[PDB]
């Protein structure tokens, strides 16, 4: 073999910030080989690496996004942000040859997104609670603040969707980009913002988003974000769970009534000026897990952003299912 | 751009080439004080190959100078170091740089 007394695994070196000893990221970085190319966007490219072996993911971001490249890493890297239900970060490098390039890696999760997951396989009882409990898991870890020295202010994802979610091998979920997360601290009741001109995806967009009502100064209105497009979440995966021998195709929020790739104005008449919510189809009723779920996205879609319910609240219930 | 001022000698004789595994114990620090690393904190020597660009200008220049053994003093440049844009939440944007670095051993 090709193994030599003193080498290391990653679990090795990542044994001590949230991922690798600072001065380890950079020898880690540029020691991975890419490997296959498995995602490519606005935001820059996704490709699977390995290190001495092991696979890892690398997301080389553009020159357009490289401020969700700096809150990411500064974010990782001055909170301690190690969950199974929040994607694994290792390292975050950059290059000033081939002109900047941006690099930022992660645990690698072969099975891919859970929007792709959801279109080639469906769904049990036991498998669509474990992906829905782990997301709901996830981000009640963000939204909650811990005290003390390993713990972390409160964070809000606010670009929560099926893409941004990762399924892992166990069949738990992940949730991944933090690049327009922001923070606070009940201590100081300070909020952290950012500097970042990148928007949220427009599909999942909460109403007091599309209509310009969200009270920007208030974190508690960003956790309400999430739990709005979490609601949409929970609408993809439950058309996956099969029940009486049937099941819906996979289709995103909204497919009906919007084109691909939505503009502001044909959210705001679907979502704010005609209030339209996904539908719940009858089937699901006649199935107690499904049943659950349906009466979890309409908690999470009222107009009244204060009416919605809380991550911790849905992951106590989903537990209980 | 990089000065480097000896703490301990080394043997004075085996000093890093090219290619070679320079196994070190360091504690990085700001001009400030501010430690933001150390590898002697976790008791785990770190390893880089000389060459590769695998650590920072001011490191490889650095460490190429010292011999086996040896304990210096790696005050590094931002230039030599993370420059202007630096590391988000670890490295200051300009931030200059004290390494407490001790050459181990070399494989
Ligand atoms: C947001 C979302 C993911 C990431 C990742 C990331 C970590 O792990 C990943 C795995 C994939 C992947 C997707 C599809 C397949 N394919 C699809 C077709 N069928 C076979 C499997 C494989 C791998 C993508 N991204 C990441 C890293 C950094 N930032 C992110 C921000
Ligand atoms: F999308």
């Amino acid at each position: 073999m090709t193994t030599n007394v003193g080498d290391s695994t990653l679990a090795d070196l990542l044994d001590h910030g949230s991922g690798l000893p600072f001065l380890v990221q950079r020898t880690v970085a540029r020691q991975i080989t890419l490997l296959e190319c498995v995602g490519k966007g606005r935001y820059g490219e996704v490709w699977r690496g390995s290190w001495q072996g092991e696979n890892v993911a690398v997301k080389i971001f553009s020159s357009r996004d490289e401020k969700s490249w700096f809150r990411e890493t500064e974010l990782y890297n001055t909170v301690m942000l190690r969950h199974e239900n929040i994607l694994g970060f290792i390292a975050s490098d950059m290059t000033s040859r081939h002109s900047t390039q941006l690099w930022l890696i992660t645990h690698y999760h072969e099975m891919g997104s859970l929007y792709d997951y959801l279109q080639l396989t469906t769904l049990d009882t036991v498998s669509c609670l474990r992906i829905v409990l782990s997301i709901a898991s996830g981000l009640a870890h963000l939204h909650i603040e811990i005290f003390g020295t390993q713990g972390k202010p409160a964070i809000a994802h606010r670009d929560l969707k099926s893409k941004n979610i990762l399924v892992k091998k166990n069949g738990q979920c992940c949730i991944a980009d933090l690049g327009l997360a922001v923070m606070h601290s009940q201590s100081t009741n300070q909020l952290d913002v950012g500097n970042n001109p990148r928007v949220g995806t427009k599909r999942y967009m909460a109403p007091e988003v599309l209509d310009e009502t969200i009270q920007v100064d208030c974190f508690d209105s960003y956790k309400r974000v999430d739990i709005w497009a979490f609601g949409l979440v929970l609408w993809e995966v439950a058309r996956r769970m099969v029940s009486n021998g049937i099941v819906e195709d996979y289709k995103p929020p909204f497919y009906d009534v919007v084109p691909n790739d939505p503009s502001f104005e044909d959210m705001r008449k679907v979502v704010c000026v005609d209030q339209q919510r996904p539908n719940i189809p009858n089937r699901w009723f006649s199935d107690p897990t499904l049943t659950s779920l349906a009466k979890l996205m309409k908690e999470c879609w009222y107009q009244n952003p204060s009416a919605r319910l809380t991550a911790l609240r849905i992951k106590k219930t989903l537990t209980k299912i | 751009g990089v000065q480097v001022e000896t703490i301990s000698p080394g043997d004075g004789r085996t000093f890093p080439k090219r290619g070679q595994t320079c196994v070190v114990h360091y504690t990085g620090m700001l001009e400030d004080g501010k430690k933001f690393d150390s590898s002697r904190d976790r008791n785990k020597p770190f390893k880089f190959m000389l060459g590769k660009q695998e650590v920072i200008r001011g490191w490889e220049e650095g460490v190429a100078q010292m011999s086996v053994g040896q304990r210096a003093k790696l005050t590094i440049s931002p230039d030599y170091a993370y420059g202007a844009t630096g590391h988000p939440g670890i490295i200051p944007p300009h931030a200059t740089l004290v390494f407490d670095v001790e050459l181990l051993k070399l494989e």
